[PDB]
């Protein structure tokens, strides 16, 4: 099957600053990656379809790319109720694999 | 709330059991819903993918064989069959529909996930 | 959701070539093949299946209009939705699109969204 | 409310040109284009959606007979209800009319209101 | 009621020559005029509504057969009950009678009650 | 009975009344039903009428505003509310059918008649 | 509107004979007036519409007529069981005009 | 309860000629008349009440053949179940009989029960 | 089930040479039976009833298919799906096959599964 | 049973009766029914024929306008309304379907007939 | 009307012998004509339609015939459950006249 | 549990008794449906089966007038009446579907097994 | 009475609410309604307008994303959800059917109006 | 977006005499302004749709007008009745703006 | 009709080995035979259809096989779980006649 590098695990960043995740996959998937947001004690929520397509009533600060083996997310401004887990998804055949998860750290 | 599953408490690592995932908000016969588990460490994984009617089901090779999963469109449920619980297996265990009817695609709203435990 | 949106790709100038109907899943479906008018391009085969998905309720609606087109032989644009169906066979005979709009159109831009 | 109101706008000697089939809001809908049939005059696009409106009863009963009149070509009057449709893009495609009648015309007289 | 009964004035030798299509008090109907086939004779105006009388069933089993001997042309009897519609204007355009039958007609003979 | 009329015993010379007239078995999509009112004097009077669906309703001379006929399909009722009660206007008020529907041709079987009273 | 003139009120005919109400409207109405039978204490039913068409399941013994501005009733072998009011009905335009109700008093 | 049993009598080589639509007991049906293709023989009329017999849910997929058969002129078999009707009038105009089957012909054999 | 499996036979370049409509335990049918285009090879009979089997959904979307090659005459393929149908005499005079799909052909290859 | 029939135990001889005979399981749309009565002399009659719709009903000569059966489709009932009865017409009263739904042919198949009586 | 004589009224015969009923009519009938069987204290159920198209369902012993004015039904072979009544039915013309009704009778 | 078989217990030789076999979920209109019977000696045997709607029927050679297998759609019920019951006929009386539908392929979801004792 | 509103008392600053507009007798399938907001000082403002089946809302400047709006067809309700209130927000909140189903045209049915308060 | 101006803000009027509100818009709207009616304590009720076009139930005495930016109501014959308040609709741009809502005040 | 010879009537296997069973048919049957799996006290369930078609939902072991008279099921490996009877059906014609049921014992 695929398997998940979601590198790094952790992003300490200041609110009102750009954030950039990885899930670098292991075999070449080509755009077929989703993205998932679930805050601490919560079901998740999907973000962006395709690595590309964002989904309506969702904010667009969220805006993904990538393709091939590299995808990443780019919230383009964080906030200090960005604090979830990001996850993604392998939707390109049987098993579908999902990541490990990231935090959005924020410190005054 | 479009998705609540009843069923799923403590059993000894062997037993079984069924979960629900009754579901009143969109349309049944269409949107192939699923089953996705949590994991003590905050890790998810994917189980119980179900087609449109049912003909069709797939399941990871970690679970397969222990795991039956159904459909009634007249009820709207899912009706998740566990068997064989190893020590493992205890998650959340969320339902979700495929956010068109297609599993090739994303995820729309999530459950709110049951308590499965095996001691 | 619409038919001709920023996510659904389109194919203009195609003239329906072949049809099929039948059944899968308790649910009759039905798949065409345009080849271009001019002879060149690659086939696009494009199915519609009732009752699976959010484009279930525009199923009869077209399957008259996708008759029409065979029927006569005139030059129609075609809108679809990729990566819909995961049949595990049947993506791989017909296609894994999903018919959502049928234009017709003679020489101008096609009547319809692009 | 008729069809042939004070309200509702007709466009006389119109031979429909175009037809259009897709789905939008989880609805069905479809969408025709007339130009004159003396080839003067402007366009008018009218379309009609399945489950919108207080004309979604008459939509079945149109569609069969939009098809009639583009089969033929055969002058015809078209009834339309302005302003009706308010989606965001579907508006500014085709237009924001609404299809209520599809009169046969005759050389000199039209049968239907006026 | 029967169609060809003792209240139920009929015409023979009709030629069916418009065709109308609508809505009216959310529900749809249509309306056709028929000139006798001899040129000679005044038209006779009958329509159909789809859910206000007891005529309401036999809707759809006459709009498909009433728009085939549209395309043809071929000479058709016709049964009609007088003073169906009490609408303020709908009675002023076409007419008040009410389609109950469509017998089609051979040369000397038309097959069907009278 | 296919008609009932339930609804109005006594009411001052001003207030107002709701007359139901609920049917059983026909029609009640079709077959444009209306309502009419007898006298103390035993003359007939006709009082409202209403088309299948509703977007079309008449009225007499006498009553212009002070009446109002409704229709509720997939309930079969009627629903005639008044307003303004003169000192006049103490009848039977039945509903009828209205023979095959269409208004031109006459009233089918009445039903049993409330009784309104302005004192 | 148009009035319609029941003439006369009363109807004093012994059983076993015909009798013939009178129902002359003011506007020629042309053949839209019906008739109805209301007994005492009781509601209304049809008998004869458009003047000339009497209705199924009504004894055939009641016989419509009449055309232009002089419309008439005609029973042709009463019996004890009509003793009720006769209405007049008119339909061609608004107001619906009713009748005044004659009565068929048999005396012995 | 089949079309071709022992009891349900059969005419082939038959041509379709006539066809009135109407209504009787709130309930939409229709008529044929076949005069055999050589000319000789008798006329046949068989009609189809939906919602009356027990032959009713095989109103629509007939209708839609009896009119298929009608337009193109081709010998056809035709199954009946006599003495079925019991209206008054109904039965002395066009007949006793139910349709109950059409199936096609050939040159030598039809494509049927017998 | 899926039309093309490895279950269901299927028969290429076969032309519909006859069409039968009918009734059978309170559910309309229909059966065909194809020549090969070149006049060789042994008839093929299919029917197909309403409400009897898992093939059910997909009546009326091949009724209307399977009459439409019917009337142009072009070369199609069909699926079946031998020994279903129980019924005593009803499997002796058309067949025990079950129609389960119309794939259009072109000269040399056949859209459809195989 | 598919056929339960309900009223009449005694009944003054120029009294009044309702016959319910409620079916069950059959396409009561169709089927046009009937009345058959029984005799203490074992000798059965007809009794007020039925269409499919009902507007057309047929009765015998001994029994013309006296009796008037309804039939209430929708609900699956065939209400007869008895009226002026004679010191005879003390009977069974079964109900029969038709077969194939038509009256020109035989009986389908019978209830089990209620008890009229006349004092 | 038309009027049915069944003649005679009782028929004493042995188990396993064939019997022959006669509803012999007085207008000529043609082929209308049915046959019942009501078994005592109990309702009946059609055996024979059109006096000689049988019904699926029943022992296929029963074999009506007749034509014309001379109808009749045929137990071929008898047995000690076929006590019942035996009515005929009529489906001209209005009203429906039954039959008299004989007993299959078996003396031990 | 798509399949109950509620009914059956111990009879007479002689008795009569009814098998409900009530269906939950597929289409019970189609899907003929059948009974099988388990000696006690762990044989099975072939009893009654219905057709689609109800007009064809097939028995063993065994039986041929005991037995008669009916079905009323709308409730999803198979109604097995036993009748003249021998003193073998005890067994467990499984009620089974059909794969695709049709008697001509295997059968497909046996019953739960009811108890039918003659003594 | 075709609108029903029901919900919304006394929130403090930042809780929420979940407001109802359960309606009779129309097409709510079609119908786009909407929402409109009173004012002490009596001025009507405007809020989340549905579409016909709800994949189009729309919110003015003022409220976005703090509302949110729903439809449930075959229940018929509204179901406008909101977000943490400020100071403001204390009016009547009534919900309106728009005229033919459109949104270019206006507003035909008003309701009777809740009362939000936040203090 | 566009803000309505309903001047004045009162209308003494004693009745039989006609009024003229003043819904002033500040963008050239066309002809897509509405009016509406909210008596004290109550919910409003629609008067005329595109400052032109009335609607049945209504009294025809309500006589919208208006095109540009200067659209107005004139009731031509004001009674005791129609003390209430009357606002003003946008239905051309997002979001919908109301307007301001004068009196109709009858002083006796 | 057609009887089944299930020969023989026990198959004591040591698990880890192929079996075969035997339906020995009378009459010749082509290949309308399907094969059971009933465990003690249980329902049985289908396991293979017209002796070469297997059934999805079941594990793949089962694969059986025969034409003409002679019809047998070879599960490839055995297991301790595989301890039920195995029964036998036809289909050409009615009756049914079932099999006689063979038990697959593992014997440690």
């Amino acid at each position: 099957d695929i398997l998940l590098t979601q590198s790094p695990s952790i992003l300490s960043v200041s609110p009102g600053e750009r954030v950039s995740f990885s899930c670098r996959a292991s075999q070449s998937i080509g755009t077929s990656i989703h993205w998932y947001q679930q805050k601490p004690n919560g079901s998740p929520r999907l973000l962006i379809q395709y690595a590309s397509q964002s989904i309506s009533g969702i904010p667009s600060r969220f805006s993904g790319s990538g393709s091939g083996t590299d995808f990443t997310l780019t919230i383009n401004s964080v906030e200090s109720e960005d604090i979830a887990d990001y996850y993604c998804q392998h939707t390109n055949g049987w098993p579908y694999t999902f990541g490990w998860g990231d935090h959005a750290g924020n410190k005054p | 709330v479009k998705l609540v599953e009843s069923g799923g408490g403590l059993v000894k690592p062997g037993g079984s059991l069924k979960l629900s995932c009754a579901a009143s908000g969109f349309a049944f016969s269409t949107y192939d819903m699923s089953w996705v588990r949590q994991t003590p460490e905050k890790r998810l994984e994917w189980v119980a993918t179900i087609s449109g009617g049912g003909s069709y089901t797939y399941y990871p090779d970690i679970v397969k064989g222990r795991f039956t999963i159904s459909r009634d469109n007249a009820r709207n449920t899912l009706y998740l069959q566990m068997s064989s619980l190893r020590s493992e297996d205890t998650a959340l265990y969320f339902c979700v529909r495929q956010y068109y009817g297609s599993s090739n695609y994303g995820m729309d709203y999530w459950g709110q996930g049951t308590s499965v435990t095996v001691s | 959701e619409w038919t001709g949106d920023n996510t659904n790709a389109y194919y203009s100038d195609e003239v329906i070539s072949e049809l099929h109907v039948g059944q899968i899943d308790t649910s009759p479906y039905f798949c065409i093949k345009t080849v271009k008018a001019n002879g060149s391009g690659t086939p696009v085969v494009a199915c519609a299946v009732s009752k699976q998905s959010i484009w279930a309720p525009s199923f009869k609606e077209l399957l008259d209009q996708a008759r029409y087109f065979y029927s006569t032989g005139q030059s129609v644009r075609i809108h679809v939705q990729k990566n819909i169906w995961t049949y595990p066979l049947f993506v791989n005979t017909f296609s894994a699109n999903a018919l959502v709009g049928l234009s017709s159109c003679s020489a101008t831009q096609c009547f319809g969204p692009k």
